[PDB]
């Protein structure tokens, strides 16, 4: 019935500024629910004519576009929104 | 209500029409969006 | 050739590659490329099947027309079949150019060793 | 149901009836007449639940070009400098039709017109721009009776060319303004032909740059050679490269011009480069 | 990358018969366009390099800007027509000090100018078909006084038609050439 | 932190007019838009409500939207309406006629555009915009259907700001107009969905405010468009003057609302007080509790003892200790503990402002979620129902081009919102 | 650097005589000729439009030139008529009979001898002449065709100065004249080789102006003759009068014409506004830059949003900031990058006078080369082709003694004009 209105994205600088202010490459991976101290929440507009499919398929191109990038955020309409993660850390695909 | 220069006078115009609160009101507004302390051709008005 | 639901016209070709024709003027309107001859092209309510002379079956979602992998077969006489020393949970088959590695408790597959143009006969471990 | 084929680039193209509505009759002329407000659900649910991850997704609608918000993604319509236009009705056309013209057609595999009459005794004053008002055909058998009669025409005219350049300006220019290539090719090709036929022709053109010029401006960097590279192209006994054509006109044209030439080529045409001095 | 090769007699990369004449070169073209055309005069394939910036539009040799050519031949010549338009080539040179030098010559230049870096030169050319022999040593000496040792950058610039582009060690006659390097009208 | 204001139809244009005037006062503003007040405290936070023009003027930021004029031309020709923008005011050229359908849909979606343009260029022009602030009637027709029309599309183009509103609501007594109900539920419907904090209002209680507590003999809409504009200018009171504990219209709607559909709100005034009697009570922080509870202040008609408080919010003006604001909201918490929803720990947030409105020691607005709203709902559902079985006047609606399923889907959804209401009413641990 | 000027045919000499006004009034003349001002910046460059006579008096270097004397007689007597030197008049004895030919060929070969008389005496005169400026409407006929005679032997005898034409043009939607079009092309024929900068005006474009900015109720003649005198007065401001960044008449013509035969601007003049709404807005350089861009002021009958700007200039007038004027002229760039001409990496030159004129703070003038321009010529020769084809009127004109190749030369001429600005319209980097 609703339709999605908006997709949210969680990242991190990028590696070479990570590095200058002095945070671990690794070590990001853990069971709890917290984040990174350095990762910012952006938001982008869906075009009218937009749906769950390209919807998804504009987070998997922000999945592949670049290093630093492990949260996902689909919105719809009515309010609602899943999540999507990489279920290994630091591994696309 | 102005001379050559485009400036704002300081008394009173004969037969003027609006009061003396807005002549006040207007001075201050001229003041405010001036970009000069003062008038740089000040040496070339005569009467 | 296989009509769809709508009424256009899908296409599989020699060199992998599916595309969707018009009914009115036969323009082409959607593509995918997947590897292998495509022989069979099959309709499901959700998406479209595909199977290639390589005994790889991919689905495709009939939104946007991406393709995934859910098949791998040997497509020639299987010669040699062997397990390691001291494990069972996986064995090697040999079949033509292919060298491949199972997992017997999901039939699985992640190996593949192609050397093309030739034949392997016997495979063992050490 | 029904299917339409492309029909594009045929046989039968629905492009080249709309050019030139003379076109497309037999040998003879036409044959004689008798032949509300629906509800649509809740959309959106989203009051009370206010937060900063949300942002506008319609803001407002399109854009005006001189406005605050600014033209956001609009564009101005082209003008269309390139665009093809009607080709307007010939003499030629006429004159063949009702049956004054004294050359008939001589097929072969290498076609050539027969002349009924030799052509030193014709009146160049009545025949020489009617044939070059004959150029802007696009159809059979117009396009080869008119180009090749002129051609010879020009060949073999003599001294009798000179009188004639004042009227011929006129079919030159509406020849040029179709901005249809292959015209345009012809008009060249006959251009470069009439320039050394004769002499004092080329001093007699140049007054009128005015006219003939403007049309070059345009049409100097289209170019046929879409090979990459170091690809040779097979075509080139055609000549149908329009660049190429207008480039060594104008060349031609200045050095048969005479003392001051180049001045108004230069004032037509602004990347202009001398060839003499 | 000539390095390694054999060098006498004549060192040719250009040729405007071939698959891939321009194999080893690179292109660098904007308002302008490089093609293979029939000449008119000498009825065989020429390369046309034409533009309405001089400067924008040039074809370099090697393609690689890192790479040196790493040519000892004394002598360069080019096989160019003129179009009556402007025309310009560049050669880099080093020399037995280990400076990098270059020889520019122009068809619209005024006054020599010598520079540490740059000896900008007019050039005049007869109308037609031209052979152009260029003598790296004798220049080199006379501009800076220093001896040549090798080539290492080749350029070529708008407008202008080529057919070949080839080293030599001397001077030669022109019944002395081979059949394939002199041209016929 | 700039709020802009809607005023749409005669109701709404008509209060608008008197909070412009209680606004313009505070601030010193002569209504030529000259500043005359009395001190810089005053200037530092005109921006709050007025924009700034070139020469000595002030400009408010306000749209007001009509169908016909007349109201308009009433109020410019007030002794306020010259500070208004001229190309602020928006107007057709045929009424509302109080029908839902013919101003949402028909002059509606004519007007919309120009309205949204304009406030576009308002809110555009802000450095940092908080959140819109409409006022109107939802028995009419213009104040309805376009301020619904308006909110939705708001809603739209700005999802992250808050939509708070005032609106006037039938009174359970006597009717204003016969065709309330469907006008009422249809805006209730848009809202519920639309909004996020709604304040709703009863002539009838204003009126026993005015007989009751002013005692006055000739009261007129002057009297109760004041009562209204000083709540309203309460409410945001601490965002344009310092204080000891700050409060934002987002932290008040983040204390207020537990589920984002019991956003309606009850709201009072405590100073109120006849000519005769303030010479018996001195002004002090228990007596504006007692009166802030009492249900004669409180401007609907659903009473507090058939009901359960949620949550509350008090917004105190004036100098005053702390310890006595936070205990008189603990033992008001204490002894009235069966009205109080037992499963949050404490329902009152306090607020505390330095600066008093002119000529009062001390000043409180209350604002109240009580679950006995769901009694007014259910009422105004009883009569859509009584309506629909007869087809009631239904042709007016059903030409402009309404479908039916309109009607069906909004009394459900209302008879959902006094379910939700009764559930969590008698809701429990267990 | 002295311009002199001449104003020829009804329109003309309208325009001259509220042009002087605006011109004497700006310099403190008094209409006896006496020097009454009150700042030495008026007295300094008197001489680039005045001469000195011996006593008080100042004469200006005008000739007024028509066929029939009764526009002679009204300027003669309007109130600053007296200033004007009696041998400067020059007037014949029969009319121009609205025909362009007869303007022309029969009355103008007759009484050009003593307008070239005069012309030189007032030029030889001068220790340096700067270029030559005229005022005519295209559509009439001595002023088309009288000013073109005199337009093209002013150019063979003076070829190195400039010359500078203002032109009325026929409106779009009325005629005033039957025969516009033969007199319009043949106009348009004559300026394109001759001149080197035009400016067209629509009657049409005023009318609009009055009634949408100034809301006049019946505006007159004088009116629009006033804001022609405005940007005519404008464009000149610079020679005469010291600044920040100095420009002149051939500075303009260097930054704005790319290539010689697009030389007809569109003009525009900025701070226009009604007495009502003056209070709400103060003088500001981004009100001005907004306004001057909006194409509701803008003086031509095409409109921008159809066409591309190759160029533009605004002549600021006031004591004002630079950065305020590169920044917004960059922002306007910027913002709509789409509408200019992408070959030429900033369109706009900007120019800051310190005069003002009087009884403004701040004013500015705009210049616009814009291929929308094309439009209206395309529309002419389609009303041309449309009476020609047909010899509507012809015979007039061939009597007078005009072969017929004469009107298909000037139609193919303009026709030329059309497609070389659709060219550059069109063009693209590659
Ligand atoms: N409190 C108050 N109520 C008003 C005022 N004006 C109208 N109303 C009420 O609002 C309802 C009429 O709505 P109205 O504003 O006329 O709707 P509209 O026609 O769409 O503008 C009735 O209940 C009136 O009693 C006012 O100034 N103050
Ligand atoms: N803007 C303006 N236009 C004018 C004025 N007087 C005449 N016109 C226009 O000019 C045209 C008439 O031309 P006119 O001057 O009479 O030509 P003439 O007979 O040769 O002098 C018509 O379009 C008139 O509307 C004027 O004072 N101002």
């Amino acid at each position: 019935l609703s339709q999605p209105v908006s997709y949210s994205l969680l990242v991190l600088p990028p590696k070479k500024e990570l590095r200058k202010k002095g945070y671990n490459m690794t070590d990001i991976n853990t069971t709890s629910t917290r984040v990174h101290p350095l990762a910012r929440w952006q938001t982008h507009v869906l075009k009218h004519g937009a749906t769950y499919r390209d919807a998804l398929d504009a987070v998997e191109e922000a999945n592949t576009k670049h290093w630093g990038f492990l949260k996902a955020r689909i919105q719809f309409s009515c309010g609602s929104f899943e999540s999507f993660v990489r279920t290994n850390p630091n591994d696309p695909s | 209500l102005r001379n050559s220069h485009g400036y704002v006078h300081k008394q009173r115009a004969l037969d003027s029409d609006i009061d003396l609160q807005t002549w006040r009101r207007m001075r201050i507004i001229e003041k405010r969006i001036d970009v000069d302390k003062a008038d740089p051709h000040r040496h070339k008005l005569n009467h | 050739m296989v009509l769809d639901p709508s009424g256009d016209v899908l296409v599989g070709s020699g060199s992998g590659e599916v595309a969707l024709l018009s009914k009115i003027n036969l323009t082409i309107l959607k593509t995918v490329t997947v590897q292998g001859s495509v022989t069979g092209i099959c309709t499901v309510p959700h998406g479209f099947l595909v199977g290639t002379m390589s005994s790889n079956v991919y689905l495709v979602e009939g939104g946007n027309f991406r393709a995934e992998l859910r098949l791998t077969c040997h497509s020639d006489t299987i010669n040699d079949v062997v397990f390691p020393e001291g494990l069972s949970a996986l064995f090697a088959t040999c079949c033509g150019p292919d060298i491949r590695v199972w997992n017997a408790a999901s039939s699985a597959e992640l190996l593949r060793i192609e050397i093309a143009g030739l034949t392997c006969n016997c495979i063992q471990f050490s | 149901y029904e299917i339409q084929p492309i029909l594009k680039g045929t046989k039968r193209d629905p492009a080249t009836r709309k050019y030139n509505r003379a076109a497309g009759k037999g040998p003879f002329g036409a044959f004689p007449p008798g032949y509300r407000f629906a509800y649509k659900g809740t959309v959106q649910r989203t009051g009370g639940t206010t937060t900063s991850l949300y942002k506008g997704r319609q803001q407002h609608e399109s854009a005006v070009a001189f406005t605050t918000n600014g033209a956001g993604d609009s564009k101005p319509p082209k003008a269309g400098a390139f665009k093809r236009r009607l080709i307007p009705p010939t003499e030629f056309r006429r004159y063949y039709d009702r049956g004054d013209l004294p050359l008939s057609v001589a097929h072969g595999n290498r076609p050539t017109i027969d002349w009924k009459v030799d052509v030193e005794r014709l009146d160049y004053h009545h025949y020489l721009p009617i044939f070059f008002d004959g150029i802007r055909e696009t159809e059979e058998p117009y396009m080869f009776l008119a180009r090749q009669g002129c051609l010879d025409l020009l060949k073999r005219g003599g001294p009798k060319i000179l009188p004639t350049i004042p009227q011929l300006i006129i079919p030159i220019k509406t020849a040029l303004n179709t901005r249809h290539p292959e015209i345009i090719c012809a008009t060249l090709r006959i251009l470069q032909q009439l320039i050394v036929s004769g002499d004092l022709i080329g001093e007699a053109l140049v007054p009128y740059y005015r006219q003939i010029l403007p049309m070059f401006n345009l049409f100097k960097s289209r170019h046929k050679n879409r090979a990459r590279g170091d690809a040779i192209d097979f075509g080139q006994r055609k000549r149908d490269d329009v660049g190429d054509l207008v480039i060594e006109t104008l060349q031609l044209l200045e050095v048969h011009g005479g003392d001051d030439a180049y001045i108004n080529i230069k004032y037509m045409v602004p990347t202009y480069e001398s060839c003499i001095f | 990358m000539f390095h390694n090769s054999y060098q006498s007699g004549f060192l040719s990369i250009l040729y405007s018969i071939g698959s891939r004449p321009l194999q080893i070169w690179d292109t660098k073209v904007r308002n302008g366009h490089v093609k293979r055309i029939t000449d008119e005069d000498i009825q065989s394939s020429v390369l046309e390099v034409v533009g309405n910036n001089v400067s924008t539009c040039y074809i370099t040799c090697p393609v690689d800007p890192k790479k040196t050519l790493g040519i000892k031949l004394p002598f360069l010549v080019m096989i160019i027509k003129n179009l009556k338009r402007y025309f310009s080539f560049e050669v880099t040179i080093l020399d037995d000090k280990g400076i990098r030098r270059r020889f520019r010559a122009s068809n619209y230049q005024t006054t020599t100018r010598v520079k540490p870096f740059t000896c900008t030169m007019p050039m005049r050319l007869d109308e037609g078909w031209n052979q152009i022999q260029f003598n790296l040593a004798d220049f080199t000496r006379r501009a800076y006084g220093t001896n040549y040792l090798e080539t290492l950058r080749v350029q070529l610039h708008a407008n202008c038609r080529v057919r070949r582009l080839y080293f030599s060690d001397r001077l030669y006659s022109e019944e002395e050439l081979p059949p394939e390097f002199k041209l016929f009208l | 932190r700039e709020i802009v204001c809607v005023q749409a139809g005669q109701c709404g244009n008509q209060i608008g007019s008197k909070f412009w005037e209680v606004i313009s006062d505070e601030h010193g503003v002569d209504p030529t838009g000259t500043y005359q007040g009395d001190s810089d405290l005053q200037l530092e936070r005109i921006n709050v409500y007025f924009d700034e023009a070139t020469g000595g003027r002030y400009v408010p930021r306000s749209v007001l939207i009509d169908l016909e004029p007349g109201t308009m031309d009433s109020v410019r020709a007030g002794p306020y309406g010259q500070i208004f923008r001229p190309d602020n005011f928006i107007f057709g050229q045929s009424g509302a006629g109080n029908n839902w359908a013919k101003g949402h849909y028909t002059e509606g979606a004519e007007l919309i555009d120009s309205v949204l343009d304009v406030c576009c260029k308002e809110a555009e022009s802000c450095d940092c915009l908080q959140g819109f602030q409409i006022c109107h009637s939802l028995g009419g027709g213009t104040g309805s259907g376009m301020g619904t029309l308006l909110i939705s599309k708001l809603r739209e183009q700005y999802p992250d700001r808050i939509m708070m509103t005032f609106s006037i609501i039938p009174s359970p007594k006597v009717s204003d107009t016969v065709v309330e109900p469907y006008n009422t539920t249809l805006s209730v419907h848009q809202l519920v969905e639309n909004s996020d904090e709604s304040m709703c209002i009863d002539n009838e209680a204003l009126y026993d405010i005015c007989f009751r507590t002013l005692k006055l003999t000739t009261p007129t809409f002057g009297d109760l468009n004041h009562l209204v504009s000083a709540v309203v200018s309460g409410v945001t009171c601490c965002l344009r003057f310092p204080g000891q504990l700050n409060s934002d219209l987002r932290k008040l709607a983040v204390n207020l609302v537990p589920f984002p559909r019991l956003h309606f709100f009850m709201m009072g005034f405590a100073p109120l007080t006849s000519r005769g009697s303030q010479q018996y009570r001195g002004l002090s922080v228990p007596e504006l509790t007692q009166q802030m509870f009492d249900a004669k202040n409180m401007m609907q008609a659903a009473d507090p003892r058939h009901g359960r408080y949620l949550t509350a919010s008090a917004l105190f003006r004036g100098r005053m200790s702390t310890k006595e604001v936070d205990e008189q909201m603990l033992n008001v918490q204490n002894k009235n503990s069966s009205y109080f929803i037992e499963w949050i720990p404490n329902n009152i947030k306090s607020s505390v402002c330095d600066i008093p409105p002119k000529g009062l020691k001390m000043a409180v607005t209350f604002i109240g979620n009580n679950t006995c709203i769901q009694e007014m709902f259910r009422r105004v559902g009883e009569q859509f129902t009584l309506m629909f079985r007869r087809k009631a006047f239904l042709h007016w609606y059903t030409g402009e081009g309404m479908d039916e399923m309109e009607f069906t889907e909004a009394e459900s959804n209302m008879n959902d919102l006094v379910s939700e209401y009764q559930q969590y009413q008698d809701a429990t641990i267990e």
